């Protein structure tokens, strides 16, 4: 186990006046010429500082996001 | 092939599929355009998917951030958030490629034994995965509060079933 | 770069954590099982958060 | 750290309006902070992708990290304004001089304005949330006064910046 995972990027960029870099193959002569998928393997990292923020954010044990099932408990279940 | 070369390079080199190669890719996988939108719904929501899945694991069992709990320290929480993202990203690649081979061989192979040796709670992983699965399916099927990705309105239930299967492979393995 | 970090503990029914941080008078009501914590700490800039947000952005640019 | 529980909390909820709902509104903000922050900043970017083009306001990991941090700082001072029912601390400790700091750093005012307007709509949405009760973390009811109040606090931010 090396911590590496595939980062997939979906660029649907019709109408974008930004130089195109990355793709080096033939043109389609349609909208696909303004769209690209990118894949790379990269080590996924999470900082201790973000982890600490998350611990604090989760420590109410009560508030979810909007319009989702509620599964919170006040007792230790496992 | 193009993606397996970068997956085995394991060194940050990128593969790019645009233009005619992308038009072709979308002919060789089922529901090519909808499949790219489904992938987009994972990768553009990656941070909130991970956070909500771990947060729900924790609100269901607050003892996970009590002293000695599975994610009590910043170090352990960081590892857990990391793993959730790793798994989510392998699922995203499974959806891009229409195949779970890389997820199984590079992510899930040995993972259960690893968690058993570290004491990582199987019930916590089970809940995190179930929420990640539901969240991804929600974004793909417009069941989410936010609909920030503009798509043509249609039925993506087949892709939602497929990605659900990939999460179910994770759950099975763990 | 400090800000008030607020945690709201609606701990009604929670027995595993002992309610020892608040040391003022009690009420004999459920307010004794709820508490707000406020602390003023440095807010970190997290480059892992920046990286994942940038990846999200790159896959959703409007034009 | 300050701990306000038991009789101090009961008293606090008699000295601020809407005391229980007020605690809930603060809980909803802080318990969703990371998404509120990322959705706001990334919405600024997705609407104006030049912000992550070369030399754009948040185009590097470091710049983006600083912006996400500042957005969190602002959200937290707004959360404290809602907890206390007063914007004095927000005005004196976070907004006073911030526009000049951002001018000196070249942080784009229009970008800031959009992060704030998304953040305002998002926070108000957590307070006015009308989800069915089984999908709602609080007792369903009217939190209009708190939504108005927090909108005012965001408006102070927008005005200052
Ligand atoms: C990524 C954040 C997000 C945005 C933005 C959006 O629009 N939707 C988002 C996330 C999202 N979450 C779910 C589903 C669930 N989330 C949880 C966790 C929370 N419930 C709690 O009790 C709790 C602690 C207090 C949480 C944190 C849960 C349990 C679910 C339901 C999972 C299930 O078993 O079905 C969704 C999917 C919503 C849907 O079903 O359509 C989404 C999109
Ligand atoms: C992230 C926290 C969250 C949870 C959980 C949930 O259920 N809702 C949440 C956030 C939320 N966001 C808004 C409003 C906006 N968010 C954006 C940014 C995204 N839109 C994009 O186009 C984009 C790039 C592709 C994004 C990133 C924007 C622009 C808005 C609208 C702001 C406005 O001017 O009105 C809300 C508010 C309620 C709503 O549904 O709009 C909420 C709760
Ligand atoms: C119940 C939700 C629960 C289970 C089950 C479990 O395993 N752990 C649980 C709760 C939990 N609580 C904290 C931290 C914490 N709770 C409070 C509120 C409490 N303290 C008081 O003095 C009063 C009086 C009214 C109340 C109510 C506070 C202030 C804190 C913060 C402590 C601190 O460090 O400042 C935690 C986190 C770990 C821990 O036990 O400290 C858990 C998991
Ligand atoms: C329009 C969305 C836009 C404006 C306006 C702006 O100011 N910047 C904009 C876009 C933008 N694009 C990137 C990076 C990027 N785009 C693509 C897709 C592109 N490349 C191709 O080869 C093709 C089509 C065949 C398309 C379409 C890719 C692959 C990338 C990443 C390149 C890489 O590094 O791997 C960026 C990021 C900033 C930058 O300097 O790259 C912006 C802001
Ligand atoms: C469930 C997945 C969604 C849903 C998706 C649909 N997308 C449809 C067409 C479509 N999507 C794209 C963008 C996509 N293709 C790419 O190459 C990339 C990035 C590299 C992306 C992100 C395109 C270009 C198209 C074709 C139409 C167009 O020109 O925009 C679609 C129409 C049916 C189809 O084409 O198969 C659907 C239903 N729709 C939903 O309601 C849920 C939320
Ligand atoms: C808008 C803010 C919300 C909404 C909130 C409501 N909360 C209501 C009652 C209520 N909330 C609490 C918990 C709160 N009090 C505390 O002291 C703390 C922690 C320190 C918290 C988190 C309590 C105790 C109560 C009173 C009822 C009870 O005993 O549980 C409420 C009912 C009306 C009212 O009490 O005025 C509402 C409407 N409801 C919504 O739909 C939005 C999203
Ligand atoms: C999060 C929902 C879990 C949780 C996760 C933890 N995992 C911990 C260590 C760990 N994870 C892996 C697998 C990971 N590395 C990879 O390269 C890949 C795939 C390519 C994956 C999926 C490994 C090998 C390790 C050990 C090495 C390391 O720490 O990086 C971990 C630390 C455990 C401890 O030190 O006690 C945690 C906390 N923990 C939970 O409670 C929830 C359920
Ligand atoms: C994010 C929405 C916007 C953005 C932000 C951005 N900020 C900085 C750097 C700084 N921000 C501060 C902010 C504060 N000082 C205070 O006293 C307070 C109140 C508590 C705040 C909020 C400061 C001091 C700095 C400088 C120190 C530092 O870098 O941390 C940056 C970095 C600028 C740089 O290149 O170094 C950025 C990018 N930028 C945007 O474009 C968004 C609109
Ligand atoms: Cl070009």
């Amino acid at each position: 186990f090396d911590g590496l995972a595939p980062y997939v990027e979906t660029f649907n960029n019709r109408g974008c006046e930004f130089p195109k870099s990355g793709y080096e193959g033939p043109a389609s002569n349609d909208d696909n010429d303004e769209m690209c998928v990118k894949v790379s393997m990269l080590r996924v990292k999470v900082s201790q500082s973000y982890a600490a923020k998350q611990i604090q954010q989760f420590s109410g044990f009560k508030e979810s996001g909007i319009d989702v099932k509620q599964i919170s408990n006040v007792k230790k279940i496992y | 092939d193009a993606f397996s070369k970068v997956i085995t390079s394991a060194d940050g080199k990128a593969a790019y599929v645009g233009g005619a190669d992308l038009q072709a890719l979308k002919k060789f996988v089922s529901e090519g355009n909808k499949r790219m939108d489904s992938v987009n719904a994972i990768v553009s929501n990656a941070s909130c998917i991970v956070s909500d899945s771990v947060s729900g694991m924790v609100c269901e069992n607050p003892s996970l951030i009590a002293p000695n709990g599975g994610v009590y320290t910043n170090r352990k929480m960081a590892a857990c958030l990391r793993d959730a993202e790793i798994i989510l990203r392998y699922v995203s690649y499974s959806l891009l490629s229409g195949d779970s081979s890389v997820l199984e061989d590079r992510c899930l192979n040995g993972l259960k034994e690893t968690y058993a040796s570290l004491g990582v709670p199987a019930a916590g992983n089970a809940r995190t995965i179930s929420i990640m699965k539901a969240t991804v399916i929600g974004f793909i099927t417009n069941n989410s509060q936010q609909k920030k990705l503009s798509t043509p309105a249609g039925d993506c239930s087949a892709l939602a079933s497929e990605v659900g299967g990939y999460f179910d492979k994770v759950s099975s393995a763990l | 770069l400090r800000a008030p970090i607020i945690t709201v503990f609606d701990a009604r029914g929670c027995r595993e954590h002992k309610n020892r941080e608040y040391k003022g008078p009690k009420t004999g009501t459920q307010d004794d099982e709820m508490c707000v914590k406020v602390q003023y700490e440095k807010i970190a800039a997290c480059e892992d958060t920046a990286f994942i947000v940038l990846k999200e952005c790159l896959s959703e640019m409007k034009s």
